[PDB]
């Protein structure tokens, strides 16, 4: 046995880190952890986003129906009205409607050549659970969300996110909210390809119909390039020709795959979603 | 009438429905006492669950050797499928291919090979042509081949299968073996069986004959995968028991005037009794000759 | 190199090998069934077969009596050879003994065999039996045989 | 060393700075001691510096906790969920000011090797090079030594 | 000659765990039909063999008592008779060894 | 999965029969080849 | 060792007996009802007086209500393995029987209803000063609906059902240490009538192994 | 010394919900201070590793090594322990999940050499550990096929980027 306390204390700290690593504790809400002041956190949320929220509306946006029904069950169990807490349902609906119309206007103005189906799919992707939940989690929405279950279910988090948009729309109006949707949802298209967000099948079928609408001859598929035809790693470039004029060209490992890619390339050009299109303008409106 | 795919779906639903009904007719987990009367492990008693526990479950209590070697069960002196639920307190013995008198085991394996042939024949012809399953004649094992009487479409009245076609039936049979499907059994009343096989005239006549033989008019149904047929007796536990299996010959039975019944023939040996390549070839040749049930 | 070398190297040399085998053979004549290492029983089995042939020559053949005197170290067994064992095999030309492998010896895991003179009074060994003629394979072959015999007579 | 540690690609949190800049530092938790020489510099930071630092950063909620402790610490939490703990033991007021300002400016991503000092989602405007980019085409796409119309 | 260097555990595992060093699975094991215990195809069942040996030893002990000394091997054949049995016609002139038990079912009188 | 050999499962009666059967087939097959020039020989 | 060291002044202080002083055999057909009567009653009255001797303020009428409370709370300890409280509610003879077989099992038991009021069937006392200690045993009859769902070590249902109430007729015997100043009434044992209906079947199938015979031995009918 | 292996049979899992699947039973058992080498015992524990309870007992019954008779004895009493104590319905529905050996406490003795020299011999002891799991033996992993090799090779050719550039 060696004299001293410092080394023993240091080793205890290390033994506690390894124990925790071996058995990671079940996660809990940030509110349940120390150093939490809900009112202060609500005010910081607006200030971070440079938005003049109304603190009454903003707090209601976070309140979910599940949290209210559960809060009442606990009250009944304890034999304890003062719980006239308004849910975010109304704000959620208002925010959801505005976002879809606002996103549809942003996208229709920028890409006038996309049909309604394409724009709808893009709005559904931008307002989908996966995208919205990612943005909400990284904006401290989940920390401020009052829910029955933790981790917050994705549907619940999506509803809360749009409730915050509803609060902003009432507080600041449509123009200020439109900038918010541009800066946190439209940005989620950065780097994305058209058909990564708009999932389509039979691109050649869609292309033929679009060219018919445009009174253009049906595209003839031709082999522009070929390498390794008889090997296990072929390369094919299939070009689509309308009136013996090249509209699109696509690579592939098979002629069928190359042809389908060429159709997708043609659709991207027709709709104005080419990789080299003019980037979205985020500059302050004049 | 119903399409071939729909007919199977109808028959399976009726089979499943009847299976569920019989299961409901047991009060919770009643217990039966099954005494082992075999030469080995003498005196072992199994306290099993009525209408759920099968002879295979009793073998599982003993060892894996019983499960692998036991092909048929002898329940109160009566041959009993390994997967047939035990219904009463009784005595049980296990039968193998290598018993001193494996006559009952041979018949059980002999009948199952015919039922596997019926399954492949029904599912082999193009949808254009109509295949009507008739019966699996009970032919002695010494005859050298098992046979299954089929009636084909009028269009195929001058067609005789080629060697490549016979090999195609064999490859389908081996695919059934590879699937390792259990032989599921159901003892249902004539009425239930007649509903399942209403579309087929031969089965209705066959079903009626079996019901008449028994006072209670209960008919034995078996199923492998999605194929349901009516059987003469207990079958083997699984299709994986078969190791060497080949559809040898198809004969046209006489008289041909009323209807052209085609006797499909095959021969097979289990894993336990697999024969050498040379010996197997000699058996295939005799299997290709016509057998006349007596 | 040991091409065509039919005898094993046993004991402490050629003489000891014979003595080792002789003790085994003497035990067999008395008890009519003994267990010993498989290799040693296999070596001794040949002598046990030939001893009977000498016994069949009879007790009046002086050469047979000398052979029996050497190989049987217990002299009460010499009358047994000539008057019990050899008469028992009067109607056979060979195959007087049966040798079967038994489970390995516990101590040193030596491969073991049991050897006995056929026709003894002892409880029978659990001999290996071929499959019944009633098995599936044997019945299919019986059919093939029946069929081949019928076609030949025609 | 690089091989002995993890790495990541240069990135941002929710495309920060593209539409608007959002400060990633979300919370600061100080743990000072009323008594203790280790916290002398931390006590003086709470008297004159912390109040003026909060005025500039209204989006950061600062939690000052005075309690007995041998090692005063500041715990920084970021919007992406990262938590960083930095000891302020025996640091001067100016040293603490510098550290706290650095925490405010960081994104919260792991301070590990960055493979590339740049990131782009649209590296090519004219078309990424492929083996046929600079190859000429031939009449009827005929291959080398290929008989046509045989 | 002495090792120039320590051999690593990595090298040693390759040598020790080479399939040549591993125990091979036996495929010739089967169930004894008489007793149900396991046996190898080419070797007698240990359970059945022991049973035979135990009865053989009892008979040999009885033979000892009848002989009552060394060098007293009989010059006639021998038969073993169990409780409730009497010498047959073909058992006359043979030494009778009497066992105080019932004839085992596996020991068929011949 | 256990290995087998030709007479493993054969009964006492069938082993002699099989031996004779295969033996005769071998002899018959060898006798059938004794006239190469009467069986469509290749050009000499 | 069965007995502690020899020639020691200190001895083991036992707080309970091992058996019922006079086992109460319930009349046949009692499930249907759901001179000797006086003789048994007189013996109970005699014994009741020696119970009221040490403890003056004792009421037989109140016991069946108290007995039910002891019973319910004792069984509820099995659900949460509250052994410390159980020792107060049951004797040392009862405690091993209740808990030993459920050490690595989860027992979910509940009390639903009492079909018939509890009736003190018999009251009896031990022979005076067995070792300076006098015990009083009060047999009680309980007809109640209970729900039991025992689980195994892996959380798999092993016995009973967790929602179906079933009728239980059991005559619980209680016992107190009258001499001990801190003696209390504590569940001592349960009387199982021979005519009692067989318990509900277990879920799993069982195999009863036959005789393991050595090679010399043979099987007999 | 450590004796954690005996404490794993005392874990009580919470009752399962109605929709959850049947949980397999796990039975831990071992034997301590076996007069045998752990290196020699390892070859026997490696043999039955993954086998069924009835297949392992058959392989150990015809093995000539001394450790075989010991492991088989440990398996027989773990099989009975499973059905009797751990609520296992069928005794044959078990397979060897884990089976390894461990070093025991050993004794040191002198080994006399010539020229007044000596060595120290360890009197070796080992432990044997086994874990039984209810159910059939997991099917062996089929060997990698040519289709999987090609599918993996082409996947690496598709995952390669342009390195050290934009
Ligand atoms: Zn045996």
């Amino acid at each position: 046995v060696k004299k001293g306390f410092r080394a023993a204390f240091r080793f205890q700290k290390e033994l506690e880190r390894q124990r925790l690593l071996r058995c990671p504790p079940p996660p809990v809400r940030r509110s349940e952890k120390p150093n939490w002041d809900y009112h202060a956190e609500i005010q910081a949320f607006g200030h971070r986003l440079q938005e003049n929220f109304s603190l009454d509306l903003l707090k209601t946006a976070f309140v979910n129906s599940c949290y209210i029904k559960s809060e009442e069950a606990k009250r009944q169990q304890l034999g304890i009205v003062l719980l006239n807490l308004k849910s975010n349902q109304e704000l959620s609906e208002q925010g959801t409607s505005f976002s879809q119309t606002c996103l549809t206007q942003f996208l229709e103005d920028e890409y006038p050549d996309m049909p309604t189906e394409g724009i709808k799919n893009l709005v559904d992707f931008l307002t989908g659970e996966e995208v919205v939940c990612h943005v909400a989690r990284n904006l401290a929405v989940e920390q401020l969300t009052l829910s029955e279950e933790f981790p917050v279910p994705p549907a619940v988090l999506q509803q809360t996110f749009f409730a915050v948009i509803g609060a902003l729309l009432q507080s600041s109006g449509p123009e200020r909210t439109a900038l918010f949707i541009r800066d946190f949802l439209i940005t989620q298209m950065t780097g994305k390809e058209l058909f990564e967000m708009w999932k389509i099948i039979n691109p050649m079928g869609l292309l033929v119909e679009e060219l018919k609408k445009r009174n253009v001859s049906a595209p003839e598929s031709r082999l522009t390039r070929q390498s390794g035809g008889t090997t296990a790693l072929p390369l094919y470039f299939v070009g689509l020709y309308c009136d013996k004029k090249l509209i699109a060209e696509g690579p592939g490992e098979t002629v069928l795959v190359a042809e389908e890619e060429a159709a997708r390339v043609a659709l991207r050009k027709l709709y104005g979603f080419t990789e080299n299109r003019r980037p979205w303008n985020y500059s302050k409106p004049k | 009438q119903l399409s071939p795919t729909e007919l199977t779906e109808m028959r399976n639903d009726l089979f499943n429905k009847e299976k569920a009904r019989q299961l409901s007719l047991t009060p919770r987990t009643e217990k039966i006492e099954v005494k082992h009367v075999g030469k080995t492990d003498p005196g072992t008693v199994f306290v099993m669950n009525k209408n759920i526990s099968t002879p295979y479950s009793c073998a599982m209590h003993l060892s894996e050797w019983y499960c692998r070697k036991s092909i048929l069960a002898l329940v109160d002196g009566q041959p009993w499928d390994m997967y047939k639920p035990l219904t009463k307190s009784c005595e049980i013995k296990f039968l193998t291919f290598k018993d001193c008198d494996p006559g009952e085991v041979n018949k059980a394996y002999w009948r199952s090979c015919a039922m596997m042939m019926g399954c492949v024949i029904e599912r082999a012809f193009k949808d254009e042509y109509m295949v009507n399953l008739v019966r699996a004649p009970e032919v002695p094992v010494i005859s050298g081949a098992f046979c299954y009487d089929v009636v084909l479409d009028s269009k195929l009245d001058e067609w005789m299968p080629t060697k490549e076609n016979l090999r195609s039936f064999t490859k389908d049979a081996h695919a059934l073996i590879y699937k390792d499907l259990p032989f599921e059994t159901l003892e249902v009343e004539a009425k239930v069986a007649l509903e399942i096989f209403q579309h087929s005239k031969y089965k209705v006549d066959f079903i009626e004959e079996k019901a008449s033989q028994n006072p209670e008019r209960i008919v034995k149904l078996h199923r492998i995968g999605d194929f349901i047929d009516v059987s003469e007796g207990p079958l083997i536990p699984r299709t994986s028991i078969c190791f060497q299996y080949e559809v040898s010959a198809v004969h046209n039975l006489q008289p041909t005037q009323p209807s052209l019944i085609r006797r499909f023939q095959g021969v097979s040996l289990p894993v336990h009794l697999r024969a050498h390549f040379t010996i197997w070839d000699k058996l295939l040749e005799r299997s290709r000759k016509m057998v006349t049930e007596d | 190199i040991s091409h065509g070398r039919v005898f094993r190297r046993m004991g402490l040399g050629p003489e000891s090998r014979i003595h080792l085998l002789r003790n085994l053979l003497t035990g067999l004549v008395r008890h009519e069934r003994i267990e010993a290492p498989w290799a040693r029983v296999d070596e001794m089995r040949g002598y046990a077969e030939k001893l009977i042939d000498y016994g069949k020559l009879g007790d009046t053949n002086e050469r047979a009596m000398r052979m029996a005197d050497f190989w049987l170290t217990e002299k009460d067994l010499i009358p047994k050879l000539f008057q019990v064992l050899a008469p028992r095999y009067k109607d056979q030309t060979g195959g007087y003994t049966r040798m079967l492998q038994i489970p390995n010896r516990s101590l040193d895991r030596a491969k073991m065999a049991v050897i006995e003179y056929k026709g003894n009074c002892l409880p029978p060994l659990p001999l290996p039996r071929r499959d019944s003629h009633l098995t599936l394979l044997n019945q299919l072959l019986q059919g093939l045989r029946q069929d081949l015999r019928q076609s030949q007579e025609a | 060393t690089a091989r002995g540690t993890p790495s990541r690609f240069l990135a941002s949190v929710l495309h920060n700075g593209l539409g608007r800049y959002v400060q990633q530092l979300q919370r600061l938790s100080f743990s000072v001691s009323r008594d203790g020489a280790s916290s002398r510099g931390a006590r003086e930071f709470v008297e004159r510096e912390v109040i003026d630092f909060a005025r500039r950063n209204p989006g950061v909620v600062i939690y000052v906790n005075s309690r007995p402790c041998c090692v005063p610490r500041v715990v920084a939490e970021y919007l992406n969920g990262a938590v960083r703990e930095e000891s302020i033991h025996c640091k001067s007021v100016e040293e603490i000011s510098t550290l706290v300002q650095k925490l405010a400016d960081q994104s919260g991503l792991d301070v590990i090797r960055i493979r590339k000092p740049f990131h782009t989602d649209n590296p090519s405007i004219q078309g990424q090079w492929h083996p046929f980019t600079n190859k000429p085409t031939t009449f009827r796409g005929l291959r080398p030594r290929e008989v046509q119309d045989p | 000659a002495a090792p120039k260097n320590r051999r690593t555990i990595e090298v040693n595992r390759c040598r020790r765990r080479n399939p040549q060093k591993l125990i091979k699975v036996k495929n010739n094991i089967d169930v004894c039909p008489e007793c149900g215990h396991l046996k190898q195809k080419h070797v007698l069942c240990a359970y059945c063999y022991e049973k035979v040996c135990k009865e053989t030893a009892e008979i040999r002990r009885q033979i000892g008592k009848q002989e009552g000394g060394p060098f007293k091997a009989p010059t006639i054949e021998t038969v073993v008779l169990y409780t409730g049995e009497t010498p047959s016609e073909q058992d006359q002139g043979k030494r009778i060894i009497e066992r105080d038990r019932k004839r085992p079912s596996w020991f068929t009188q011949n | 999965k256990s290995g087998t050999w030709w007479d493993e499962h054969l009964s006492e009666e069938n082993v002699p029969f099989i031996k004779q059967l295969v033996s005769d087939e071998d002899k018959a097959q060898l006798a059938s080849k004794l006239c190469p020039l009467k069986d469509e020989p290749w050009p000499i | 060792l069965v007995i502690p060291p020899e020639k020691s002044d200190r001895s083991i202080h036992l707080a309970c007996t091992a058996g019922i002083f006079d086992a109460y055999v319930p009349p046949e057909g009692d499930a249907r009802i759901s001179t000797e009567r006086m003789k048994k009653t007189m013996a109970s009255q005699v014994s009741i007086r020696r119970i009221k001797d040490y403890d003056a303020n004792f009421k037989i009428k109140d016991f069946p209500e108290k007995a039910k409370d002891i019973f319910i709370e004792a069984h509820l300890c099995l659900n949460n393995s509250d052994h410390d409280r159980l020792h107060t509610l049951v004797t040392e003879h009862c405690f091993p029987d209740m808990t030993w077989d459920i050490k690595y099992k989860t027992v979910r038991w509940s009390f639903v209803e009492s079909l018939e009021p509890s009736h003190v069937v018999q009251v009896r006392c031990s022979s005076m000063m067995n070792q300076g200690n006098v015990y009083g045993q009060i047999t009680v009859r309980m007809h109640t609906r209970q729900t039991l769902a025992i689980y195994d070590r892996f959380g798999r249902l092993m016995y009973g059902q967790e929602d179906v109430p079933k009728d239980v007729l059991e005559y619980v015997v209680f016992e107190k240490q009258l001499t001990n100043p801190y003696g209390s009434w504590r569940m001592h044992t349960k009387i199982v009538p021979p005519w009692a209906p067989p318990k509900q079947p277990i879920l799993k199938t069982v195999m009863i192994p036959g005789p393991q015979l050595k090679p010399e031995e043979e099987y007999e009918e | 010394i450590s004796r954690k292996w005996e404490k794993k049979n005392k874990i009580v899992y919470p009752p399962q919900l109605p929709g959850e699947p049947r949980r397999p039973a796990e039975i831990y058992h071992c034997r301590r201070q076996i007069k045998y080498s752990k290196d020699k015992m390892w070859y026997l524990a490696k043999l039955i590793r993954g086998m069924s309870i009835d297949q392992a007992l058959a392989q150990l019954e015809f093995n000539d090594k001394k450790g075989a008779k010991i492991i088989k004895e440990v398996l027989l009493e773990a099989q009975d322990m499973a059905v009797r104590d751990h609520n296992v319905e069928f005794r044959s529905n078990l397979y060897i999940a884990e089976s390894t050996s461990g070093r025991g406490q050993c004794l040191k003795r002198i080994r006399y050499h010539g020229r007044g020299r000596f060595g120290i011999m360890e009197k070796v002891y080992c432990h044997y550990f086994v874990k039984l799991v209810e159910g059939p033996p997991p099917p062996p992993e089929p060997p990698k096929t040519a289709v999987a090799h090609a599918k993996e090779y082409i996947q690496q050719l598709r995952s390669r980027t342009i390195v050290h550039t934009l």
